[PDB]
DNA sequence: AACCCTAACCCTAACCCTAACCCTAACCCTAACCCTAACCCTAACCCTAACCCTAACCCTAACCCTAACCCTAACCCTAACCCTAACCCTAACCCTAACCCTAACCCTAACCCTAACCCTAACCCTAACCCTAACCCTAACCCTAACCCTAACCCTAACCCTAACCCTAACCCTAACCCTAACCCTAACCCTAACCCTAACCCTAACCCTAACCCTAACCCTAACCCTAACCCTAACCCTAACCCTAACCCTAACCCTAACCCTAACCC
DNA sequence: GGGTTAGGGTTAGGGTTAGGGTTAGGGTTAGGGTTAGGGTTAGGGTTAGGGTTAGGGTTAGGGTTAGGGTTAGGGTTAGGGTTAGGGTTAGGGTTAGGGTTAGGGTTAGGGTTAGGGTTAGGGTTAGGGTTAGGGTTAGGGTTAGGGTTAGGGTTAGGGTTAGGGTTAGGGTTAGGGTTAGGGTTAGGGTTAGGGTTAGGGTTAGGGTTAGGGTTAGGGTTAGGGTTAGGGTTAGGGTTAGGGTTAGGGTTAGGGTTAGGGTTAGGGTTA
């Protein structure tokens, strides 16, 4: 899952990013280490889809129609 | 008296020699080992689809037993015609 | 022989006045009417959750009956520890 | 499912394209319509993951160690 | 490849007689077709601008070897799962019977809704700007990838504390034995809540001038870290003689179900 | 406001039920000597500590001004007061009986490492990739307004269809045959279930030369108005020839029933 996730992201070396890439993509791997933080790695962009620009229509109107 | 009923016991009673002579006489020579749940998983899906349509055949028929007429029937509204059992 | 009807509590018994005397134990005075299947399915997955663990801890020893040690040592291990029934 | 696609395509009207998009962005409308074929309208990339750009320094060529 | 018995379900009459195909009589409205000219169905010409059509240059792959290494391929002894009668039964199907609930056909007579028909808005396009991937010229720093060298875990000759099977009493969890009121369902019912239309307006939202602030280059120097011996303080494992701590069984005390009676809220003038 | 109907504190009467001893006993708590494991100090080499010196590099602070999403004052619309039988529905016993669960024993089943000699484990090394900076350009997202224009309101005249009376089969509900799916048992043998193993069968790097892939130039040929004239589409009276329906007769058609022509195995030489 490390190589997977390292293909996925490109680069010489298995770094922590790519583990917790692998881990939260592991939907098993997720279940077994929920309580656990890889240090030196980010999160992924596992996100909603209200707080988007536009969409949710800023101007609605041009004042007046 | 009869105080049993059926149980997991029934993926597994489609046998692997059952599905090896299947697939010898479709025309495949050597299977392989997860050949056998795919292909009883396949069919058990299709036969809940079918029953489902069986079922609910009969239920706007107003009776209680599914007949060949209405397997055949429901074949042909899936896709397959099928002669011989029936007319 | 057998019982005719082998739906075993299809996840029954949590009818409507049931989850309309849980969900006032603490505090809520509306209840929507689209509450009563999420709560019949949260305990379903809770309880099978539970039971997994209990079978598994009750197949150790080779005894086919379940115990309320087991009982409290699988909701113990979960994060839930109980007191008096188990002890 | 087609005011969805539209503001997930972002259009002042319902075209046949956020049509298309919402058919078979729904898996019970793509099981329904299966043999509709929406005119005036592409496709949604869903594509696998082999076909990629990825030569990893290509090798085969000089020994570049 | 024919036999060769072996022999069972297909095998030529044949025979009612049930019931649908039919052989004495009648009405009915709907296949062509002739006037008609409408508007979609008969071809003719211009043009010009996106558009195809046609070479040069180049770089990753399609395919054919190359070694190589791992998976479902066929007997073997089973012996468990599985055909083969042979009865033996107990529950939906299947026949109408006569009664109704449930359906036609018809005479209006008002319902109302898309052809037409204008009018208003809400976009198809231009025109500037503003973001926005993408791998080459450098070049360069530890953070990336390749070998030399050395020093305690990994380690197997006797041995020694408990899961391996096994009878065995007895007890506890379903069995289908058993009723019964106090909880599960149900239909009509109304009075708060849920959910949207407009309207301020105040919060907020994208800049532009400004006046410091905090890691680079590191700039010096100081407080206990741990690996050196070792050292007397400390803490179980064979003992033994008590000694502390549940078990079964009477025992008697306050929480337990029941009947009769007085404070205490919304009723709406 | 009203009198106001309503639950909510008292009061025996057993009925358990927690608990007050009572020896029983026996695990099980509770005591010496010892030695070899279990702690307890100080110093060296070295990771921290603060106090400035440049040296930029955003930057977040302050003003600001339209403007829109909220947050208010209503209008329709759903589920909680009720009540009530009645058909379930869920408690409680009685047996009972039978599988199970602890209770005891006995051989594999585990510690340990001498021990010395590996062999994997671990610092220390300089040489190729690295990994992302910059710098375009061409592709990809925002806004006014006008030229149609594709729709949003009118509207009035006919094709429905909702209003109402009257019959006829077509379904509705029992009431038994019955028969064809459920329910077992002997048994035996045949279909199913286990190892191997090695060798084909995949699977992954290493040339090269074909073969697609982009952009510059024309020279069209494919996108648009204007007619206009004939070749079909399309409703409307009117037959008469193609149909539909209520009655017999009746030839053809649908359940049983044998005995005879081939249809499957099994030892047959080839």
């Amino acid at each position: 899952l490390a190589g997977n996730a390292a293909r996925d992201n490109k680069k010489t070396r298995i770094i922590p990013r790519h583990l917790q890439l692998a881990i939260r993509n592991d939907e098993e791997l997720n279940k077994l280490l929920g309580r656990v933080t890889i240090a030196q790695g980010g999160v992924l962009p596992n996100i909603q889809a209200v707080l988007l620009p536009k969409k949710t229509e800023s101007h609605h109107k041009a004042k007046g129609k | 008296k009869r105080h049993r009923k059926v149980l997991r016991d029934n993926i597994q009673g489609i046998t692997k020699p059952a599905i090896r002579r299947l697939a010898r006489r479709g025309g495949v020579k050597r299977i392989s080992g997860l050949i056998y749940e795919e292909t009883r998983g396949v069919l058990k899906v299709f036969l809940e689809n079918v029953i489902r349509d069986a079922v609910t055949y009969t239920e706007h028929a107003k009776r209680k037993t599914v007949t060949a007429m209405d397997v055949v029937y429901a074949l042909k509204r899936q896709g397959r015609t099928l002669y011989g059992f029936g007319g």
